[PDB]
RNA sequence: GAUGGGGAAGCUCCGUUUCAAAGGCCUGAUUUUAUGCAGGCCACCAUCGAAAGGGAAUCCGGUUAAGAUUCCGGAACCUGG
RNA sequence: GUUCUUUGUAAAGUGCCUUCGAAGAGUCGAGUUGUUUGGGAAUGCAGCUCUAAGUGGGUGGUAAAUUCCAUCUAAAGCUAA
RNA sequence: GUUUGACCUCAAAUCAGGUAGGAGUACCCGCUGAACUUAAGCAUAUCAAUAAGCGGAGGAAAAGAAACCAACCGGGAUUGCCUUAGUAACGGCGAGUGAAGCGGCAAAAGCUCAAAUUUGAAAUCUGGUACCUUCGGUGCCCGAGUUGUAAUUUGGAGAGGG
């Protein structure tokens, strides 16, 4: 069909094309051994689910209702940033410990300054291969990044 | 965030990297259909500051339009008149190819109602463009009063009128001395300025 | 002179039906009496208790399907509304009214004042 | 008109091949297998092969098209439909490694229920209990068999509590009437509002699976013979004005786990094979089946006690202690004694015949069997 | 639809009812015939492999 | 002369298979994942277009103020089930 | 005119000090050609080429360079009279 | 693992819910667009930036709150009339064409996005279901959305901190 001919072509023309060297820093991923630890690490701070923070909203408040300290009883968050503009603006300030990369987002451009910022601002980065991989710990179909802010002791 | 990082990014058409990647997505377009949906923008800041949203009721739709003068459409280049109709071939089509892309993808689209388009990407036998559109039918539009407006049926079709900016542009709508002619209207300051007034009590 | 509407929605269905084939059949014996007589005028009569018998009919059943699809979204397009078909595709009231937080925290802000200069 | 292209009506629109069927429901074959075990539809054979199949010869199944529209607006198919996304979902839930909303998906769903079909296909239910012969029979069969792959258990948990819950029924209303042991099994007859069930006991131990069945249709019946079971015990149990399903001490079950789970309670006898052997508090040995066996002294309004209860844990009102043992330990001389066979010819006979026969070692009569 | 309501046509012979000889010690008379019988549509295929 | 497409600011032009994902047949417990279709074959184009082109079938007798191989009597032939 | 309720732990406004103040790119602009304007050194629109910066850019009706000043912030958008 | 799922794209739906065709067309918003006539018979110019043809909504439409007008003691959304003015200005400087600031009057409204990390909680929203006080409201369930949905700011200003 038209459509996989014209990706398989798509995919021949980047292959054989000569590429600047800002490009085709993709596909440079992390081994699969740290991907998977990375993964691991960030799997213990996924976003929490719709549900859980229905929950958290019912208890915060009845703790409202009756007790004090409104919306400090709760423990500090601790959840992996994801946000492209907040993973974004976390550099260069510079809470952000990590940036994870996808190398496959779909406009090249959207993410192909964002080793060079990293290393200017000389935060740790790294490409992880598949934005949904990335995605499948935000609780989203793709994230194209992730980071950690802060992380327990 | 991304913002001025795309945005300066896209200024520098002649860098190398926007530079192959104009070439590939040039093609992947010459590939597809003249008329086709793009799945999303390809240049998300553009969009951004046209006014679109992400979010349902939005629509984008990539589009393709030969380059070149008009061509008077007349038999064998007849002129059937002066000889001054200079250069048959040499009309230079008074619309903007940017309005055409936008009149085509709104007889595309005429259930959604046009509202601007930006410049992604030409070759040498076409000038490419991803007209950004919207419906008016959908409850997240006709809510949310910020984009309400394009409901009202005043606002139909607004690219065939030339309300759209390219089309507000190639009908030179600008204050100043310079637009005197087409300030608010050439048809309207014509018909105004040719009225011969008169009075009841003549002056 | 002629079948009352009024003594009509009385009835049930059932002899609605009765009455309307019972009209239908005087009909057909008035269309003969027709021909085998110089001129029928009671004929005018018969013909005009059928359309209104069948208009009863036809209000019954409306109205009952009006009562099984009250209260409901999606209602029959027969029944919906025919004011325009420009003021359909017309925002709704609801819609019109809406407002962003942003000029609703700016009128509420600063209503239109009421004054007048006398003093 | 015109030339009405032979091979357009008759036979070949009356019928059709079941791969047709099956790309008509766009089903894979499957659910339409499967309701075509609910529905009742089943394969036909046209009298002229060749009109039916353009010619061709092939034993082609044919399934009277018409039927197969009447099952096109079945709801079930649409739950099957609904059921069908509901495991891409769940998945999705997998993979994406949100344990919790696949608990909150599978929460959020209920199985197809057929008691439509109970009532669409069995309307005067007498009639329904014409077919039960089928029903109890497979369910028995069920219950019995070791738990196995493609069964889970749980539907074998199902049948013995259908079965357990029959059996009580029976004793209660004491509708026995007739019993015929056979080494295939212990069958049963008895009367329901004056219609007769014939049904069979499969001997309670071990056996082998072929694995040569289609395993999953014999599913699917059972699940359809256990849904109408289920509609007309409660029926007949609503009819008695007991309480249904009835309470069960689970104590009980976890002595013997026999007939006396699910005590039956609100919420004359049939004269004579009802309250036969009156008054009367039998005893059995270990040797002799205490199921199948307890059940007709409690149909026939007899106390029953058992050996095996004591291995947990009075025998102060026996008035009789089947035996079967080649050489009996010496009997109490104020206690009678007879072989399990006697209770069998009593029912089949109900005339009370005299103990002094059947006492062991003496044979018994072959069978007398009342069929 | 009317179909549904006939029966499946019929095909080999079956019936709910036990044969006398499967009846727990059966009586010589049925039980030989029994025997008879089954020997008789064993033979017939023996013949028919010999 | 549409459709898939390619032109034209546009009323609309080209083209009829041309650079289209252009449905209709069989098997079945598809054997182990147990309530998820698995396995095989194929093949070009819509539609209109002749009452003298091809076509599936009726002959006689009688009858009206005006109809008939069409109406009545008789004897026929073709298509589908 | 009266009538139930609040929203009042929520939302808006005003002064001082402090560090900030992002604001639209195949766009503007210029070369060539067609059209048009009173616009005349080329008012506006349009085809092809080149094509950027932010104490920056446009305008200042005579084309250029040099030192300045007067007024706004285009390449996004809604709005009755 | 010679298996599955996820992401992206593309198809089928007589799928659930929607929208456009057309007519009218005096006025409006744009495209395309001639000559007769007048200057000698004219190819610049006039007819005309008109007639005809084409696309798009309304009761008005467009435009509209300046990359404005002005050089002054400077005015300050758009639009219509008087005047500016038959003037500046254009035109084989010939025919002829030909505007705009200021002034008076009619009517007066403001402003909205992108460009801000909420990150102590996507707080946003389309659709189905049940109910009700039905141009809508509530609970629940799918989905859009992290390549960005709400509030916070549109330069007149404006934002974190005290």
């Amino acid at each position: 069909p038209e459509y996989v001919r014209v990706q398989r072509q798509k995919k021949i023309l980047s292959i054989r094309l000569k590429v600047p060297p800002t490009i085709a820093q993709f596909q440079y991923t992390l081994d699969r051994n740290t991907a998977a630890e990375t993964f691991k690490l960030f799997n213990k701070y996924r976003p929490e689910t719709a549900a859980e923070k229905k929950e958290r909203l019912t208890k915060e408040a009845a703790a409202v209702a009756e007790g004090k300290s409104k919306q400090d009883a709760s423990p500090k968050p601790y959840a992996v940033k994801y946000g492209l503009n907040h993973v974004v603006a976390l550099i260069e300030n510079k809470k952000a410990k990590l940036v994870l990369i996808a190398n496959d987002v779909d406009p090249i451009e959207l993410v192909v300054f964002l080793p060079a910022l990293c290393k200017k601002m000389g935060v740790p980065y790294a490409i992880v291969k598949g934005k949904a991989r990335l995605g499948t710990l935000v609780n989203q179909k793709t994230s194209a990044v992730a980071a950690l802010t802060e992380v327990r002791a | 965030g991304a913002y001025k990082y795309l945005e300066e990014l896209q200024r520098k058409k002649q860098s190398d990297v926007l530079r192959f990647l104009q070439r590939v997505r040039v093609w992947e377009y010459r590939q597809k259909n003249v008329i086709h949906r793009a799945a999303r923008p390809t240049r998300p800041d553009k969009a951004r500051r046209l006014g679109y949203k992400a979010k349902q009721g939005f629509v984008i739709y990539r589009v393709r339009v030969r380059r070149g003068n008009r061509k008077r459409p007349v038999p064998k280049g007849a002129t059937y008149g002066k000889p001054t109709n200079q250069g048959v071939n040499e009309l230079k089509y008074q619309r903007s190819l940017r309005a055409t892309a936008e009149e085509r993808v709104g007889r595309r689209a005429a259930n959604l109602r046009v509202l601007n388009s930006y410049w992604v990407n030409q070759d040498s036998t076409y000038k490419y463009f991803e007209v950004i559109l919207v419906d008016p039918q959908h409850k997240a539009i006709r809510r949310d009063a910020r984009y309400n407006w394009i409901c009202d049926p005043v606002h139909k079709h607004r690219e065939a009128r030339g309300l759209t900016a390219t089309g507000k542009k190639s009908r030179g709508i600008n204050k100043g001395h310079k637009f005197n002619n087409t300030k608010a209207g050439r048809r309207k300051t014509w018909k105004r300025q040719n009225t011969l007034s008169l009075w009841r009590y003549r002056k | 002179a002629g079948v009352k509407a009024y003594e009509l929605r009385t009835k049930s269905k059932e002899q609605l039906a009765s009455q309307l084939v019972d009209l239908k059949k005087e009909l057909a014996e008035l269309k003969v009496q027709k021909l085998s007589r110089p001129s029928l005028p009671k004929i005018k009569t018969v013909r005009k208790s059928i359309a209104c018998v069948l208009t009863v009919i036809n209000e019954q059943q409306r109205e009952a399907v009006r009562q099984l699809y009250k209260g409901k979204k999606y209602q029959p397009k027969d029944l919906r509304a025919k004011k325009t078909r420009a003021l359909r595709r017309a925002l709704t009231k609801f819609e019109a009214s809406q407002v962003t937080e942003k000029q609703r925290k700016k009128q509420i802000a600063f209503p239109q004042r009421k004054y007048a200069i006398k003093a | 008109m015109r030339i009405k292209k032979k091979n357009t009506r008759g036979n070949a629109r009356n019928f059709i091949t079941r791969s047709q069927a099956v790309r008509k429901l766009q089903v894979s074959l499957a659910d339409f297998r499967r309701l075509c075990i609910f529905k009742g539809i089943y394969p036909r054979e046209p009298r002229n092969k060749k009109k039916a199949n353009k010619g061709s010869t092939a034993p082609t199944t044919f399934y009277y098209a018409k039927d197969i529209q009447y099952l096109m607006h079945e709801p079930v198919l649409a739950k099957f439909r609904e059921h069908k996304t509901f495991a891409r979902k769940l998945t999705r839930a997998l993979g994406r490694g949100e344990v919790s909303s696949a608990k909150r998906l599978e929460e959020n769903r209920d199985s197809y229920t057929l008691d439509h079909i109970i009532k669409e296909r069995y309307p005067s239910f007498p009639d329904a209990i014409r077919d039960i012969d089928d029903a109890l029979n497979m369910l028995f069969l069920f219950s019995n068999l070791p738990s196995t792959n493609q069964v889970s258990s749980k539907i074998i948990n199902d049948a013995q509590k259908i079965c357990n819950q029959w059996l009580a029924y029976v004793a209660k209303e004491r509708l026995v009437r007739k019993v015929f042991v056979s080494i295939k099994g212990v069958y049963y007859q008895a009367n329901i509002k004056g219609e007769e069930v014939r049904w069979l006991v499969p001997f309670k131990f071990p056996e082998n699976i072929p694995s040569d069945v289609d395993f999953r249709i014999m599913l699917t019946f059972l699940e359809f013979y256990s849904t109408l079971l289920h509609f007309v015990l409660y029926k007949l149990y609503t009819d008695s004005g007991l309480i249904y399903p009835p309470k069960l001490d689970l104590k009980k079950d976890k002595i013997i786990s026999g007939l006396s789970s699910y005590i039956l309670e609100s919420r004359k006898y049939d004269s004579p094979v009802a309250s036969l052997f009156s008054a009367f508090v039998f005893y059995v040995s270990r040797e002799v089946p205490i199921d199948i066996l307890e059940f007709l002294i409690l149909s026939c309004g007899g106390n029953v006690i058992s050996e095996a209860a004591m291995d947990q844990i009075d025998m102060s009102k026996v008035t009789h202690q089947i035996v079967d043992r080649p050489v009996l330990k010496n009997k109490v001389a104020g206690r009678t004694y007879i072989q399990p066979q006697w209770i069998f010819d009593c029912i089949n006979k109900g005339e009370l015949v005299p103990a002094n026969k059947y006492l062991p070692g003496e044979a018994l009569p072959p069978h007398l069997s009342p069929w | 639809p009317s179909t549904l309501d006939i029966e499946p046509i019929a095909v080999k012979e079956f019936t709910e009812i036990p044969h006398a000889g499967k009846s727990y010690n059966p009586n010589n008379k049925a039980w030989s015939e029994l025997i008879n019988k089954e020997y008789k549509e064993e033979k017939a295929r023996e013949d028919e492999r010999i």
